[PDB]
């Protein structure tokens, strides 16, 4: 439907927002994910955390270096459930993954254009209210990620200005509407009614 | 084992020239079709009586339709049935429009709680309960109450696409 | 200094509330709780639009504010009554749910023409509130 | 205008295939807006294109085209199966395809 | 020949009496009278051609094809008389010439088999 679809990660949870992202890419769907910071998981933060212990255990043991690799961003957490719903070893994989970018925080160019939500990932519409749940950023900072305060720096000056920009919006938005409602009343209006617009 | 119709089912034990006319025992049956109806007909009738299928003979099969379809009633439930462990009797409340409406959740509920097959469980008895204060279980006289009301507080819409451009909301 | 504590107002399910259908033969259409089976179940009634008494998951069925008077269990005559005296239709028409409704129904009747008569049309407005917009 | 299109976009999904083997003699198509098995009869017979580029010009031109119908709708949310003149490349699961309005029935 | 004779009308967007073919084309349910245009005129050998085999073929390819075109007054002055006719019952009414002369195209959210023409 789009050039670039550019989905707000915040409050989607980590699997069906995957899911959901990986089929896109593989039927031609450009994506990029902001906010991996704050994705979601089910299941409270201890079990989600224990589970990465889990995955960090497994290493080559010949070479820890030619074996898993553990990724410590919220990011590349959320890449690695969605590589896994790709044929990634095909060259139909690699360029499915190429569509395909990931961010922390919500940086240039897709700061100012219009982020999506998948309805069917969101948290909120999907668990049932009072299951516990662990957010991307924190699981991510106690396995090593070294950047949530920077982001959560980065990201309160945007929120800042984000809000002036809404600001002016609305503002000029009351005149256009305080417009629209002279000109109704008008022969061109109730044509225009007529006719459900 | 579907969704339910209840019959009727009359059968009665060929007859022989010593005896015309032998007795005529009918069964109310819950089944999907009538071919259920007259299996489940004869394996109640072989528990009680000296017959099987091969020296009776079925009379009649009538549907029975529910009087009052759009009467919200309380139905009483009987029922026996066999865990894993052995076998038991047990009374359910079941608050529904039809008995055949009603005998459909109890199945569901005997598979959900406590794990039973339709094979397992013999249905007793069901019942209207006419007068409130003889229904005995909570959760239906729950709903018994004057004046009742309730909200549906956390409402998930279902979205016909896979974008949106919004944030939900689930007001209601 | 009074205390001040939100609300949150919800429609309820209570013999009365009006509701849409949302899926089957009916849908669309509107009807009135009568008695209320379970807290999934309710058993609806909607003589004026058409729609028969019948037991219905609420899941099939969106709540509307409108409410009206009527006992619960009330039978279908009694229903046409009620509903015709409350005059829940005009209540219901007169709302934007009921013409946003409308108003895409309508949308989508429109005639390849017609469409193209739209576009004239809001050339047409475009430029008179595009320069009411820029004098103040 | 700034739009002439004339037909209704869509994408190559797959061949028709199993779990452990493909068809390439039918390919599957998902078409922009038709999201039911009954919104997808109105395309059954409908002529596709998958338009392509080449560097070789040919009959005078670098645009190069392989024609074929919708033949039957596929599973339930709106997708199709379509065959070609001859088979599509399969590289271009993913690419863009168009769908004609014709022949009519309007 | 099963085709369908058509017009423009010329004058209006440019499109003379032509054959189309029915499978090509969409019904829109805006209708003009035509109850007072000639038509009896016009048949399949109306639109007889004129061609020739491989000599001619290349001749027209080798550089030529430029020895023809060579219309014919016939067909001007049918345009006229028919367009005329169908100019007086369009304008009868608003906008209807206007749509005649713009070209139909899908807009970014049509879906043909939802669209009402």
């Amino acid at each position: 439907v789009e050039p670039v679809v550019v989905i707000d990660g915040k409050g989607h949870l980590v699997g069906r927002l995957a899911s959901v992202v990986a089929k896109q890419l593989l039927n031609g769907q450009k994506i990029v994910v902001v906010r991996a910071e704050e994705l979601n998981i089910s299941g409270e933060f201890f079990r989600n955390k224990l589970k990465y212990h889990d995955f960090l255990r497994k290493a080559t043991a010949f070479n820890k270096t030619r074996g898993p690799f553990h990724f410590r961003a919220p990011s590349r957490i959320f890449y690695k459930a969605l590589r896994g719903m790709v044929s990634h070893k095909t060259a139909r994989g690699k360029a499915a993954l190429e569509r395909l970018k990931v961010f922390e925080g919500i940086p240039p160019p897709y700061d100012k254009k219009k982020r999506v939500v998948v309805p069917q990932a969101l948290r909120v519409l999907r668990l049932k209210p009072g299951r516990k749940y662990t957010t991307l950023g924190k699981l991510s900072t106690s396995v090593g990620w070294k950047y949530e305060d920077v982001v959560a720096k980065l990201e309160a000056k945007r929120k800042v200005s984000s809000a002036e920009y809404y600001a002016k919006k609305r503002a000029f938005t009351k005149k256009v509407a305080s417009a629209n409602a002279t000109a109704a009343e008008s022969d061109v209006a109730k044509q225009l009614a007529a006719l459900g617009y | 084992m579907a969704h339910f119709k209840e019959y009727q089912v009359i059968g009665r034990r060929l007859p022989t020239e010593s005896v015309p006319e032998p007795k005529l025992f009918r069964m109310r049956i819950f089944a999907s079709n009538e071919v259920i109806a007259k299996s489940r007909y004869w394996y109640f009738l072989q528990k009680l009586h000296k017959v099987k299928k091969a020296s009776g003979e079925i009379v009649s099969i009538n549907q029975i339709n529910e009087a009052h379809p759009t009467k919200v009633k309380n139905f009483g439930v009987w029922v026996r049935y066999d865990s894993r462990s052995g076998t038991h009797n047990m009374y359910k409340e079941i608050r529904d429009v039809s008995r055949v409406a009603a005998v459909e959740t109890l199945y569901q509920d005997m598979a959900a709680r406590h794990r039973a097959r339709f094979r397992s469980i013999h249905i007793l008895k069901v019942a209207e309960i006419e007068k409130t204060a003889d229904v005995k279980r909570q959760y239906v006289k729950q709903f018994l109450t004057k004046d009742l009301k309730f909200p549906l507080p956390h409402r998930v819409q279902k979205s016909t696409k896979t974008f949106s451009y919004k944030r939900p909301s689930t007001f209601y | 200094t009074d205390s001040i504590v939100k609300a949150s107002n919800w429609r309820l399910v209570e013999v009365g509330r009006v509701v849409l259908i949302k899926k089957g033969q009916s849908a669309g259409k509107l009807a009135a709780i009568v008695e209320i089976i379970d807290q999934k179940k309710v058993l609806i009634d909607g003589p004026k639009a058409g729609v028969p008494r019948q037991a219905i998951n609420l899941g099939q069925v969106v709540l509307t504010p409108l409410t009206f008077a009527l006992p619960r269990g009330a039978r279908t005559a009694t229903v046409s009554k009620k509903w015709a005296a409350a005059a829940v239709c005009e209540k219901w028409a007169a709302s934007s749910w009921a013409k946003k409704i409308a108003q895409r129904e309508r949308r989508a009747a429109l005639t390849d023409f017609e469409r193209f008569q739209v576009m004239v049309l809001r050339k047409q407005k475009r430029y008179t509130v595009k320069k009411a917009l820029a004098k103040a | 205008a700034e739009s002439h299109r004339l037909y209704v976009k869509g994408k190559h999904l797959s061949y028709q295939r199993s779990k452990r083997v493909n068809n390439p003699n039918v390919s599957l198509i998902k078409i922009e807006g038709v999201a039911t098995p009954q919104d997808a009869q109105f395309y059954l017979g409908k002529r596709i294109a998958y338009v392509y580029r080449a560097s070789k010009e040919v009959r005078g031109s670098k645009i190069r085209v392989m024609w074929g119908k919708v033949t039957r709708t596929h599973g339930n949310s709106g997708v199709v199966r379509a065959t070609f003149r001859n088979n599509l490349p399969a590289k271009t699961f993913g690419a863009s395809v168009r769908i004609f309005l014709y022949p009519s029935n309007i | 020949d099963n085709t369908l004779l058509i017009s423009g009308p010329f004058k209006v967007n440019g499109v003379p009496l032509r054959r189309v073919n029915a499978r090509y084309v969409i019904a829109t349910s805006t209708k003009v009278s035509v109850e007072g245009v000639n038509v009896e005129k016009f048949n399949v050998e109306y639109f007889a051609k004129e061609k020739l085999t491989k000599k001619e073929k290349k001749e027209a390819n080798l550089f030529p094809e430029q020895q023809n075109k060579e219309i014919k007054a016939e067909r001007v002055e049918d345009q006229k008389v028919v367009d005329k006719a169908l100019i007086a019952e369009i304008k009868k009414t608003p906008l209807l010439k206007q749509y005649l002369s713009a070209s139909f195209s899908l807009k970014n959210g049509d879906k043909p088999h939802m669209l009402k023409f």
